[PDB]
């Protein structure tokens, strides 16, 4: 109810709760460029949720543990006193390494259900 | 789990037929069995896996069968060296992943 | 294949104790392991199964909550740590190769290449 | 074929389900319409994300059946209606419907959130 | 590890374990924006079509529909360890739309017991 | 409506039966059909249940082993095959129509339509 | 699984109550408690289904009902013709679909 | 921080009480609730556990089929509905705060804040 | 669930240890151990949590640890305000979330 972004300056524990609203305000040369472009961004991130194994979710756990040295900083601080834009820029520069320990987890989780259910 | 008889015997160059009975759920569901050679102070070795294959380094005296929830190991000839503790094993699915039953004493 | 138990003999009722697996007659990344018990005069049974990759570890209920199975393809290590370590448990432990396989290979579900023993004593 | 049960009663049209897919994605105004198709495609699949519902055709949702929307009983509904029909009759409430479907899996994520937390 | 196509020499299995690395380069002046729109509509028809198998999310698929001898009689040994999927490909040419078919039917056979397996009170 | 129960009749403990289910009278393929047995002297017991369409099977755990139910919707005909039949399955079966519907159709948890049974000795 | 008298009684033209008694996870979770009757040597049809839903082909009478974990077939205007077995049939869920009783033996004075 | 039990007191077997606790102190929406039962002569057992949303439901095996635990979060209130009462039931029913984190707290696996407690005999 | 002594007794200025025994799938696995003060006729006052970790309100007096499968609360002082049934409970995980022992009636002689 509250608007597209208008979560955006709200703590992160409350954001989470309008992520569709986020979602669902992601979709002549110049304007066929824009359009693509639009269109080229939302795959990329669709992709790399796949990646990941969370697609089809807005909030996807996982089975990376959180390193303390991305962000020491216990669950109250950072989900009840701060918004998503400062945590954004926060781990700025440690989002590469999160998104490789993601994509080599679902790699290792994939094999593992394909062996689980190779069992007769 | 597995019922398989205590003892065999038989004379040297005889035929000798060791069977074990399992249950529906594993021998009867799966065909997945396989039979063991344990001598006495030694390591069992692999004699048949599946339904009656032999691995390499087993001679061709060592088969066996499978019907309904009776599997079967047949030594087609007897001899002196293989006087030893026979064990079953089976598949029983991912619940319960293997049933061995108790040692056959070959007494030739 | 050379597959020697490197593990411990004597433990207290209540303790802890670590068995060990080397391989070297065989790629060991290649197979699933295991670990099967013989306990004196009541024939074998199996305890414990890791996959290729180590990621998959099986146990019979018995010991669900007390043994944990572990494997190392670098050095060609498979390791089964014991904890509260009951009477009934007194045997001799074997290392065996296979009793699984990954999707993308053939069957196996029976053992192979079965260690030695290591002779596993609860005073 | 592709609509040939459009003219089928919805118990019927609804096994030709993947029949209609594949038919939504295949100077200057062609790219247009390639654009538009695609724009209009992951809009669907989106709106299908939101929902709980990515990577099927029959979904099945927790938001329980108002007999406001419709009085039919099923029998009506599926043997005796097809969906061009059912379509037209429920179109003044199919926004309705869609908030409720995106609410319920606000909803649901949350409590699997909470179950995976234990 | 080992690049965008470098395991395409590789055995089947070794080359199993790199799909990631080749998923993410599939998505990255009439002509440019043509160029683009082709990638994104093959992108989005390999899409559409793991999901109506229900694949979707997956890069790794099991399915219920049994492998047929008529198309490769090769055991998993061969298949696996001693092939290439360039090999393997070439190989499976003439069967891919049977094996297309049966997925679809498959699954929507699977969705339909679903939808009836959940409508048990 | 008319199920017609040619099934078998006398075997041993250990042995094997199929049974099967003639159906007319209704449009078999839009119905879920069960088998049912009454043992003489203790009454109804619900043995197995098949989907419209053949997809889904349903056992008692007493019977979830051994007992395959199987339909063909082409010839009209329900089937069950039990192996392994023990002592305690001496009863009458019955072919019942109903017990699980669809997800489009209605509700119908009930038998509305039996045969005329076949006996069953072990 | 449920409980059931063994048998019941009346005369012609009373009204007579058969009872089943089940858990509160089958008759207590869900209202598809139906009833059957079963002349001897005769295969059983359906009296009534669902709880209070009579099908088509039978009489006025049979009417039934249920009440916290128990189920209640009420057959007034008692004939001659109804002295027959009758049956509950509940359903107990996914796991155990359906859960009978023993037979109610019908006595018509 | 306050929490008061209004539930009933004297109940027969097979009856109900419907109790009720309202919190007051703190926010009654930021924690996950929980009723806790102690017999007369015995010690402190658990009986259930909600969620602070009020969507996740917990029950001991011995109570899972008939008590409901249910919370508004707009009137402060906690209820639990025991529609199946058995003599054994009869207990001290306390209602406390904590049992559970909704993932983006820290973890509450304790009572943190319990009340006065309601007397049910049966 | 766990086993816990039925009382424990000391002097004032002494300390006393009063243990909780439970299996490695509960105590050992989740180290989520709570120990809490009721006293006859009044609500419980929760003294520890999270196995070690003591809430605010509660003095340095209280205190707790665990080794292995047993959780052990170390209570000094044992002034008269102490006479209290201590409870221990744990976390065994989702499906019966807690798990409690007896009561443990402390004597201040
Ligand atoms: C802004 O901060 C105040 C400080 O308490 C808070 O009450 C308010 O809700 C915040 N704004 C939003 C949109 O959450
Ligand atoms: C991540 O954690 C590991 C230990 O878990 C640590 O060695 C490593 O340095 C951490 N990452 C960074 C970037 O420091
Ligand atoms: C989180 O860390 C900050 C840093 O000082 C501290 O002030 C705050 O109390 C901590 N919160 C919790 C719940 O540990
Ligand atoms: C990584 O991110 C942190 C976040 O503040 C920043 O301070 C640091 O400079 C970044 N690293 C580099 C190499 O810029
Ligand atoms: C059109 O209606 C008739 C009515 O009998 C039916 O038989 C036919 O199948 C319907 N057409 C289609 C395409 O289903
Ligand atoms: C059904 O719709 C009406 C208005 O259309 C609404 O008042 C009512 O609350 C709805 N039903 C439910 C169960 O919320
Ligand atoms: C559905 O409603 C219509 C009303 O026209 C009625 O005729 C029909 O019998 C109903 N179907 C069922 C199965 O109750
Ligand atoms: C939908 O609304 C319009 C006007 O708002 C009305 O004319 C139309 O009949 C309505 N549709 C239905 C199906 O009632
Ligand atoms: C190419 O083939 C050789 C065969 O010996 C193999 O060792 C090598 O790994 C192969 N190349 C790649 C990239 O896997
Ligand atoms: C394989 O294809 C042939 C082609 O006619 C078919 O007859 C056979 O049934 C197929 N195999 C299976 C297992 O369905
Ligand atoms: C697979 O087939 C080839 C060719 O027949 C054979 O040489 C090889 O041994 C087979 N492998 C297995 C595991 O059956
Ligand atoms: C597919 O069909 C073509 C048609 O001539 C044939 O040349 C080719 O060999 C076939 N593929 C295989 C794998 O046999």
């Amino acid at each position: 109810s509250l608007g597209f972004l208008g979560a955006a300056g709200s703590t992160m524990g409350a954001a989470s709760m309008t992520l569709t609203v986020q979602a669902r305000n992601l979709l002549g040369i110049k304007q066929l460029q824009a359009r693509v472009l639009a269109v080229e961004h939302y795959l990329r991130d669709q992709q790399l949720l796949g990646i990941w194994g969370c697609s089809g979710k807005l909030i996807c756990c996982t089975n990376v543990p959180w390193n303390s040295s991305w962000s020491n900083r216990n669950l109250s601080e950072i989900w009840d006193n701060m918004t998503w834009l400062q945590w954004d820029k926060e781990i700025s520069n440690y989002t590469q390494i999160i998104y490789g320990l993601l994509e080599e987890s679902q790699n290792q989780q994939e094999k593992n259900e394909q062996d689980l259910l190779a069992l007769d | 789990a597995l019922t398989q008889p205590p003892s065999v015997s038989g004379s040297p160059g005889q035929s000798v037929t060791i069977s074990c009975t399992g249950t529906s759920s594993d021998i009867g569901s799966y065909n997945y069995v396989s039979w063991y050679q344990q001598h006495p102070g030694k390591a069992p070795k692999l004699m048949i896996y599946d339904v009656t294959q032999r691995p390499s380094g087993v001679s061709d005296r060592f088969s066996g069968s499978k019907s309904g929830n009776t599997a079967s190991l047949t030594i087609s000839g007897l001899q002196a060296d293989d006087e030893a503790d026979y064990y079953c094993s089976a598949y029983a699915g991912r619940q319960t992943f293997y049933i061995f039953g108790g040692g056959t004493r070959l007494t030739v | 294949v050379q597959l020697v138990e490197t593990g411990g003999g004597l433990v207290q009722p209540g303790g802890s104790l670590k068995l060990s697996c080397r391989a070297s007659g065989y790629t060991f990344s290649s197979f699933a392991m295991s670990w099967v018990r013989q306990a004196p005069g009541k024939g074998l049974e199996w305890v414990s199964l890791i996959n290729d990759r180590g990621g998959l570890t099986f146990y019979v209920d018995s010991v669900k909550g007390r043994f944990t199975i572990s494997r190392d393809n670098s050095k060609n290590t498979l390791s089964l740590q014991m904890h509260s370590l009951r009477d009934g448990d007194t045997a001799v432990y074997y290392c065996a190769t296979g009793g699984m396989s990954s999707a993308l290979q053939s069957s196996k579900y029976y053992f192979d290449f079965w260690g030695q023993g290591a002779l596993v004593t609860v005073s």
